[PDB]
RNA sequence: UUAAGAGUUAAACCUAGCCAACGAUCCAUAAUCGAUAAUGAAAGUUAGAACGAUCACGUUGACUCUGAAAUAUAGUCAAUA
C-alpha cells in the first residue's frame, strides 16, 4: 500500500521536525521491511513491535485478536543539532507508479534523471520494491533486479 | 535471540550481553562474535567508543565463563573444544585491554570470572549498588583465568605494594559489592543504576572536538 | 560600471607638461619612450633590460610590477638607472629590494598576471644523444628510458626522431653557420633540463581524465568495509586507474588487384559486411552549414569531407 | 549459389550454437557473482540486525 | 463478381443494431515522414525547401481496353481554353 508508505513518511517528516525519540507507524509487511531498511542503513536507533500504547518489552504474538491494535515503534536519531532523518519522500506515487529496469537504475545512481525522478544525492537512500522485498537501489543493482523505486530518504 | 546484541547510540557501540537464563556465562561463540566485532569497531571512523552491559540489567552483568560445557568437554575427551574455548575468550581479553579507543564497561549486577576480564582490563569500569564483583576459581580446582593476575597486582589500591591484597582477593573468592568494589580499585567509577541510562545516552554523544581521533 | 579606459601604465612615469603647439604627442608615447630608452643611431635601445638576449640558461623575463616599472639598465655594468628631473639617466636614489630576492618559480614565469605559464626546460645536446644511443643502439625500451632520465615518453620518441633528422642534416652539411649561431643563443635562453633534480623532473604517472569519473557520485557503506581503486573502478564501470598508466607505457580479407602493362592503377579489394559499407542515403547535408567537414588529402590539399 | 545457400545454412547454425554456449555462461558468471555476494564480510559485522524479529 | 476475405460492389431474405462529451457526425485547414534541417540543458517544439522514404496528381470528371498490376500523362465521352 503506498498510500500508507506515504503517510509513513509525512508522518516521519513530523515528528523529526518536533524531535520526539519515539514514534509509531502502522504494523505491515510492507511498513516492517521500509523500517528495517532505515534501521539497517542508520537512520532509526530502534525498531520494535508493539501496541498502540507503546512497545512490548517482551515478546507478543500477534493473531488475529490483536491485529488492528500492533504498531511498529521507530527511534529517531538526531546530532548536532539536527535529525538524521530530515526529509523522506516517495518516488512512485499511488496516482504515478514508476517501474525502472536495471540499466535506468543505475542511470539514476549515476546522476542522470530519469523520468523526471532526480538523481540519487550523496547522502540518500533511494528504496526500491522488488517481489515484495523493499532494498537499497544499489543493492538491486547489484543484484541485476528490475523495480518499484519507492522512496528517496535523506 | 542472538548471546550478544550490537546496537549504535550516535557515535558509540553497544554491546550487550544477552544470556539472561544462565546470568551472560560468556562462551566461545560470544567471545568470537565480541572479538570480531571489536575487530571491526576498532576500524570504523564512525565509532567513537563501546560500551559493554547485559540486557539482564539488575542481577548480573557477566557470571562468570561458561566452564560447564568446558567441564563436559574434558568428561567427553574433547580438548580441542575447551583449547578453542579458552584462545577466544582470552584473545579477546587482550584485545579489550589493548584497544585503542575508550571502550566503558557496565559492571551493574554479579561480575564473576569472565565478567571480571571483560570489565578489569579498561580504564572505565562502572560499580553500581548491585555490583557483586568476585572471583570464585579456587573452589572449582581453577585459576584466574582472565588475566587477573596482571590487573590485580596493578590496579587495587589499598594493601597491594606487594600483590598481596590482589593474593587475598584470588585466593579467598570474597565477594566485594558495591561502593567497596570502587574503593579498592576494582571499579573506576560508582555510578547509580538509574543514573546508567542517562550516561549512556551521554557516551553516545560526546565526540572529539576536533581532527576526530577517539584513540 | 564600465567605461572606455585608455591602456596608460599602473606605475608612475613622468607626463607632458606644457607642449609645443606643433608636438602632437600623447602619453602613451611618452610612457613608451621612457620604458624603451634612447635609440641609438643604429635604430637599437642598448639601455632597455629586455633589449638583449641572456646568455647563462636564466630567462629575462619582464617584471613590471617588481621593478615598478623601471626597465633602465646600463648595458655594460647591468646596473639599474632612473630617469632624473633633468632628462638624464643616472643610478636610483634608492635601491630596490625586490629585484634581488626573487622566487626561483618566478623567474621561469613569463607573464607576471599568469602564474601557472612557465617555461620548459631545454634539453642539453648531451642528454639527447644519451637517449637516441639508448634507445636506438642498446635497445632499451621508451619506458625505461623515461624513468631513467624523468621524461614522458612521447617527449622521448620525439627527441629520437628529431635528433634522427639532426643526423641526417649534419651528414648533409644542411646545418648552416647562422642555424648553429641561432640554435646555441637559443639554447642558452631557457634553463637546462636536470635529469637528477627531484621537482625538475617531469611526472610520469599522468594519465588523461575521462567524463566517465569527473561525475561526483558516492556510495554508503558499512563503516569498517574496505573500498580501494579496484571497487572504485568496479563501481563507475572502467579499468582501474593503474592499468590506465600500464596500458599507455607501451583480420581483414584484402585482394590486391591484376595489373598488366598499360595500366596506370591497381585495384585493392577490402573486405566489408552489407549493412556496414556503403554511402548512406539521405545522410545529412553539412555543405551550407558552418559545421561541414573539411579534410585534408595525402597530399595535404583540403578536401570537404 | 550453392555457397550463399550452404554458408547461410552453417551460419544460422552456428550462431544457435553460440547463443546456447551464451546462455549457459552467462547462467554460470551471474550465479558466480550472485554467490561471491554471499560470502561473509567481516564489516557486515558492523551492519545493525534485528533476525529475530 | 474477384486469384482472394468483407454491405466492396450488385440481388434477395432476415435480425435492430452501430458510433458518440476519453468528442460522434459535420465543418475548416493541411501532402506525410526520417538515421533530414532548425532550436533547446533536455523533454520537446518548429519545418517538411534541400538529401532520402511513402502517397497523390500530370487542365477537370466518369467509364473502358490491354495488362500480373492502370479508372494509365493511353483510349472513349463530356467540360474549360
Ligand atoms: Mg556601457
Ligand atoms: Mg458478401
Ligand atoms: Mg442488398
Ligand atoms: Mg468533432
Ligand atoms: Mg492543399
Ligand atoms: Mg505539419
Ligand atoms: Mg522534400
Ligand atoms: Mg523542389
Ligand atoms: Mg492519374
Ligand atoms: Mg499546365
Ligand atoms: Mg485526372
Amino acid at each position: 500500500s503506498l498510500v500508507k508508505l506515504a503517510n509513513t513518511c509525512a508522518h516521519l517528516q513530523n515528528c523529526s521536525k518536533v524531535r520526539v525519540a519515539l514514534t509509531s507507524i502502522p504494523y505491515t509487511k510492507l511498513q516492517l521491511q521500509f523500517a528495517y531498511n532505515l534501521y539497517q542503513q542508520g537512520f532509526l536507533s530502534s525498531l520494535q513491535k508493539g501496541s498502540t500504547m507503546g512497545p512490548d518489552k517482551d515478546f507478543v504474538e500477534v493473531t488475529p485478536d490483536n491485529i488492528s491494535t500492533r504498531r511498529l515503534w521507530v527511534g529517531l536519531k538526531y546530532r548536532d543539532n539536527k535529525p538524521v532523518l530530515s526529509s523522506c519522500k516517495l518516488i512512485s506515487k499511488p496516482n504515478s507508479r514508476i517501474h525502472l529496469p536495471m540499466e535506468d537504475m543505475k542511470k539514476l545512481c549515476s546522476g542522470v534523471t530519469i523520468r523526471n525522478i532526480k538523481p540519487l544525492q550523496p547522502g540518500e537512500l533511494i528504496l526500491v520494491r522488488a517481489h515484495n522485498n523493499i532494498m537499497d537501489i544499489n543493492e538491486a543493482i547489484s543484484k541485476k533486479l528490475d523495480g518499484e523505486v519507492l522512496c528517496r530518504v535523506k | 535471540a542472538p548471546p550478544v546484541l550490537f546496537t549504535v547510540q550516535d557515535t558509540a557501540r553497544v554491546i550487550t550481553l544477552n544470556r539472561p537464563k544462565k546470568l551472560n556465562a560468556l562462551n566461545a561463540e560470544m567471545s568470537e562474535s565480541m572479538f570480531k566485532t571489536l575487530n571491526e569497531y576498532a576500524k570504523s571512523d564512525t565509532t567513537n567508543l563501546v560500551i559493554l552491559k547485559s540486557s539482564n540489567r539488575p542481577r548480573s552483568f557477566c557470571a562468570g565463563g561458561d566452564v560447564a560445557t568446558v567441564a563436559i568437554f574434558n568428561f567427553n575427551k574433547e580438548f580441542a573444544k575447551s583449547i578453542k574455548f579458552f584462545t577466544d575468550e582470552y584473545s579477546l581479553n587482550f584485545q579489550i585491554a589493548t584497544y585503542l579507543k575508550p571502550i566503558v564497561t557496565f559492571m551493574d549486577g554479579i561480575t564473576m570470572g569472565g565478567g571480571v576480564g571483560l570489565s578489569i582490563h579498561t580504564p572505565f569500569r562502572i560499580a553500581t549498588e548491585n555490583t557483586k564483583w568476585a572471583m570464585p576459581e579456587m573452589d572449582i580446582g581453577f585459576f584466574p583465568d582472565v588475566g587477573s593476575t596482571f590487573a590485580l597486582p596493578r590496579i587495587v589500591t589499598l594493601a597491594n605494594s606487594n600483590s598481596q591484597m590482589a593474593l587475598y582477593l584470588c585466593l579467598t573468592g570474597e565477594v566485594v559489592t558495591g561502593a567497596d568494589a570502587y574503593m579498592l580499585g576494582l571499579a573506576s567509577h560508582y555510578v547509580s543504576s538509574e543514573n546508567l541510562d542517562a550516561l549512556q545516552k551521554r557516551l553516545g554523544e560526546i565526540s572529539p572536538p576536533f581532527n576526530n581521533d577517539p584513540q | 560600471f564600465s567605461r572606455r579606459r585608455i591602456a596608460y601604465p599602473f606605475y608612475p612615469f613622468k607626463k607632458l607638461g606644457r607642449q609645443h603647439p606643433k608636438k602632437h604627442d600623447t602619453n602613451l608615447k611618452t610612457a613608451m619612450r621612457q620604458f624603451l630608452g634612447p635609440k641609438n643611431y643604429k635604430g637599437e635601445y642598448v639601455m632597455n633590460k629586455y633589449f638583449t638576449v641572456p646568455t647563462n640558461h636564466v630567462p629575462n623575463y619582464i617584471k613590471p610590477d617588481l621593478e615598478r616599472g623601471q626597465s633602465l639598465e646600463h648595458p655594460v655594468t647591468k646596473k639599474p638607472l632612473q630617469l632624473r628631473y633633468d632628462g638624464t639617466l643616472g643610478p636610483p636614489p634608492v635601491e630596490n629590494k625586490r629585484l634581488q630576492n626573487i622566487f626561483k618559480d618566478r623567474l621561469l614565469q613569463p607573464f607576471p598576471s599568469n602564474p601557472h605559464c612557465k617555461t620548459n626546460y631545454v634539453l642539453s645536446p648531451q642528454l639527447k644523444q644519451s637517449i637516441f644511443e639508448e634507445i636506438t643502439v642498446e635497445g632499451l625500451s621508451a619506458q625505461q628510458v623515461s624513468q631513467k632520465y624523468g621524461l614522458k615518453i612521447p617527449r622521448v620518441e620525439a627527441i629520437v626522431k628529431l635528433v634522427s633528422v639532426e643526423n641526417s642534416w649534419n651528414r648533409r652539411n644542411r646545418v648552416s653557420s647562422d642555424l648553429k649561431t641561432m640554435d646555441e643563443t637559443l639554447y642558452r635562453m631557457f634553463p637546462v633540463f636536470d635529469s637528477d633534480a627531484s621537482f625538475k623532473r617531469e611526472n610520469l604517472s599522468e594519465i588523461p581524465v575521462p567524463q566517465k569519473t569527473l561525475a561526483s557520485r558516492f556510495l554508503t557503506i558499512a563503516e569498517s568495509e574496505p573500498f580501494g581503486p579496484v571497487d572504485a573502478a568496479h563501481v563507475l564501470e572502467l579499468e582501474p586507474a593503474v592499468e590506465t598508466l600500464r596500458n599507455l607505457s607501451t583480420n581483414t580479407k584484402v585482394i590486391y588487384g591484376e595489373l598488366v602493362e598499360g595500366e596506370r592503377s591497381q585495384y585493392k579489394f577490402t573486405n566489408a559486411k552489407v549493412g556496414k559499407v556503403g554511402y548512406r542515403y539521405g545522410s545529412g547535408n553539412r555543405d551550407n552549414k558552418k559545421d561541414r567537414r573539411i579534410g585534408f588529402n595525402k597530399l595535404g590539399q583540403m578536401v570537404y569531407i | 549459389l550453392i555457397e550463399a545457400f550452404r554458408k547461410e545454412e552453417a551460419r544460422l547454425l552456428h550462431k544457435h550454437e553460440y547463443l546456447q554456449k551464451r546462455t549457459k555462461e552467462l547462467e554460470k558468471a551471474k550465479e558466480l557473482e550472485l554467490e561471491k555476494l554471499n560470502k561473509e564480510k567481516s564489516s557486515d559485522l558492523t551492519i545493525m540486525t534485528l533476525d529475530k524479529m
